[PDB]
């Protein structure tokens, strides 16, 4: 067993910058390459930057130069990322991964990665809308009501019901982000229909990065 | 600069079935692509190695082979650990270089989604904006779309989506849509609609409200 | 053997001039597999051919599997190519007990960095630093830039697929020249005054066959007769004259 730990994730507002750093443990950079991949949401890996630790020499993609610099400290036993001039679309999680020599080895054993986020809001309480049920039942006879959490920074948002009471029947969606640099997401509760006008359904969002919640009530309309 | 081309874009497959996905690399890479096996919520691990090395910690079910100038990777029994996004690394010539990535799902009974329209709501229309909310429950399998209308047309370049994950006990999961309306348009029509479909359905699904109902 | 060379440093060496027990492994169970490829596992040395090789090798156990004659594969197509104008035997010893260590084994140094494919029966040893992008090395590692032959971190603790192996290949040759190798031969009993069907070093009839008053040179083998009949031999192992009746 080796292994590899991410840290210093967090925010950065655009045209900013973030350091981060990985640590290994049960074996030293000496003879080992060490490198950064990303991962936005929705997307595939992009490997970022490449040093080897015996050398000093560094080898970078071509989509991040003149941004990303990478660089490590055998001392220390730890990999450096310093990512510079960020935008929204630079969102992802990075990772810290190990691989042998300069390269013709693959990658063997990752790190799990840490979220860095680019917005112009550090932080951002939602604006949470109540959605009107339909009147009309689904199969097993059940029924939803539901909400929108929209505009909202930073991600991940955990959403659930009732002040955080109800988890029985709850099911949300994963957010996304828009133009605005924040983010959205929706989210309901199917029950049996009848209980719609029996349990309290309060929209509660969680947003324990920026010590808030959103509280929105959610019950029937005429259809 | 070496560029993956990967095929099939996803897979399915049961349990105790023979998969077998391919990558090909734009240029010659020898033999040092590795393979990855990713989940939700975690980092890759490597599976396979200078092209078809198996990696300790894996499974003797996978093994792989080149053929001509592609590699291909071989499942001989897929056991439900063994369905993850399958990925191709080329290490060979910097800069390294990662596929998209290939989805194998676990077949499951096949199903229709359980349909939710949410008409907008009296809170929602205070931004002088209106949304039109389609959600889709519980199905199976993963390919899948919300196709919107307003008074029986068919609506685009006006829709958003967001997918979940598939759950580990039946894969099924839901999609989420909207529909985005100034006020002033959405008060303009009189019917709304949500026909909801997906690769394995043969009856789509179709939910309809008037304006200004609920 | 006592030492093995790296797959792609392929330690060839040809076999001329003797009796070789080709089945002796077969039998003697010291390696873990003998897998043959047009020749039997058994009753192997009944084989002759004019030369035949015995090479010898440490390989990873799904290579062992990969080597055969004519067969392909990443160790069989690039760093040692095993021809089908020969037919042969591939053997193979599980040596975590001989050359597996923490730290790994630095006597097989096995090409990973490579332009091309070795041919059948090609050797090799180059440690030219090899170009993977496009600039060249000069000699000099670095990102795009390697050392051509690598040492594995084989340990007692890997599996089968990655352990090493002590492989031993044989190979069957024939070409335009006189048979120089084959394996040993035995030898029935001697009976002397019954009719018995003989054969003396090829040489065939049937009758009785006794103490010859005939004497001969060092040099002469058989006795003949009328149309060159055999009517005398001297025994291959015992040096009598004996006369065919
Ligand atoms: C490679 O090593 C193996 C070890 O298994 C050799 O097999 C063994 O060879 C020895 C020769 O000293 C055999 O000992 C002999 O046994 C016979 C009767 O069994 C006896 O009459 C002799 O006096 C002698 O002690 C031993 O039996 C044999 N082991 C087995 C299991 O067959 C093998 O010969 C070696 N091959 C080469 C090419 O060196
Ligand atoms: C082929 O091998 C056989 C062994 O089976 C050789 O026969 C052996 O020859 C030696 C040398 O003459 C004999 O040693 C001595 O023999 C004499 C008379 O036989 C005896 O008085 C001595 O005390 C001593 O033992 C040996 O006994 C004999 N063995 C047998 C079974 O006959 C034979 O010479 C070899 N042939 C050739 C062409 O090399």
């Amino acid at each position: 067993e080796v292994q590899l730990v991410e840290s210093g994730g967090g925010l950065v507002q655009p045209g900013g910058s973030l350091r981060l750093s990985c640590a290994a443990s049960g074996f030293d950079l000496g003879g080992y390459s060490m490198h950064w991949v990303r991962q936005a949401p929705g997307k595939g890996l992009e490997w970022v930057a490449g040093i080897y630790a015996s050398g000093g020499a560094t080898a970078y993609a071509d989509s991040v130069k003149g941004r990303f610099t990478i660089s490590a400290d055998t001392s220390k036993n730890t990999a450096y990322l310093q990512m510079n001039s960020l935008r929204a679309e630079d969102t992802a999680v990075y990772y810290c991964a190990r691989s042998y020599y300069y390269g013709g080895f693959g990658m063997d054993y990752w790190g799990q990665g840490t979220l860095v986020t680019v917005s112009s809001a550090s932080t951002k309480g939602p604006s949470v809308f109540p959605l009107a049920p339909s009147s009309k039942s689904t199969s097993g006879g059940t029924a939803a009501l539901g909400c929108l959490v929209k505009d909202y920074f930073p991600e991940p948002v955990t959403v659930s019901w009732n002040s955080g009471a109800l988890t029985s029947g709850v099911h949300t969606f994963p957010a996304v982000l828009q133009s605005s640099g924040l983010y959205s997401l929706s989210s309901v509760v199917t029950v049996p229909s009848s209980s719609l006008g029996t349990q309290t359904y309060i929209c509660n969002v969680n947003h324990k990065p920026s010590n808030t919640k959103v509280d929105k009530k959610v019950e029937p309309k005429s259809c | 600069d070496i560029q993956m081309t990967q095929s099939p874009s996803s897979l399915s497959a049961s349990v105790g079935d023979r998969v077998t996905i391919t990558c090909r690399a734009s240029q010659s890479v020898s033999s040092a692509v590795a393979w990855y096996q990713q989940k939700p919520g975690k980092a890759p691990k490597l599976l396979i190695y200078s092209a078809s090395d198996l990696y300790s910690g894996v499974p003797s079910r996978f093994s792989g082979s080149r053929s001509g100038t592609d590699f291909t990777l071989t499942i001989s029994s897929l056991q439900p650990e063994d369905f993850a996004t399958y990925y191709c690394q080329q290490s060979h010539t910097y800069p390294i270089t990662f596929g998209q990535g290939t989805k194998v799902e676990i077949k499951r009974t096949v199903a229709a989604p359980s349909v939710f329209i949410f008409p907008p709501s009296d809170e929602q229309l205070k931004s002088g904006t209106a949304s039109v909310v389609c959600l889709l429950n519980n199905f199976y399998p993963r390919e899948a779309k919300v196709q919107w209308k307003v008074d029986n047309a068919l609506q685009s370049g006006n829709s958003q989506e967001s997918v979940t994950e598939q759950d580990s006990k039946d894969s099924t999961y839901s999609l989420s849509s909207t529909l985005t309306l100034s006020k002033a348009d959405y008060e303009k029509h009189k019917v709304y609609a949500c026909e909801v479909t997906h690769q394995g359905l043969s009856s789509p699904v179709t939910k309809s409200f008037n304006r200004g109902e609920c | 053997a006592t030492r093995f060379a790296s797959v792609y440093a392929w330690n060839r060496k040809r076999i001329s001039n003797c009796v070789a027990d080709y089945s002796v492994l077969y039998n003697s169970a010291s390696f873990s597999t003998f897998k043959c490829y047009g020749v039997s596992p058994t009753k192997l040395n009944d084989l002759c051919f004019t030369n035949v090789y015995a090479d010898s090798f440490v390989i990873r156990g799904d290579e062992v599997r990969q080597i055969a004659p004519g067969q392909t594969g990443k160790i069989a197509d690039y760093n040692y190519k095993l021809p089908d104008d020969f037919t042969g035997c591939v053997i193979a010893w599980n040596s975590n007990n001989l050359d597996s260590k923490v730290g790994g084994n630095y006597n097989y140094l096995y090409r990973l960095f490579r332009k091309s494919n070795l041919k059948p029966f090609e050797r090799d040893i180059s440690t030219e630093i090899y170009q993977a992008g496009s600039t060249p090395c000069n000699g000099v590692e670095g990102f795009n830039c390697y050392f051509p032959l690598q040492s594995y971190g084989f340990q007692p603790t890997n599996g089968v697929g990655y352990q090493p192996y002590r492989v031993v290949v044989l190979s069957f040759e024939l070409l335009h020249a006189p048979a120089t190798v084959c394996g040993p031969k035995k030898s029935t009993n001697l009976v002397k005054n019954k009719c018995v069907n003989f054969n003396f070093n090829g040489l065939t009839g049937t009758g009785v066959l006794t103490e010859s008053n005939k004497k001969f040179l060092p040099f002469q083998q058989f006795g003949r007769d009328i149309a060159d009949t055999t009517d005398a031999v001297r025994d291959p192992q015992t040096l009598e004259i004996l006369d065919i009746t």
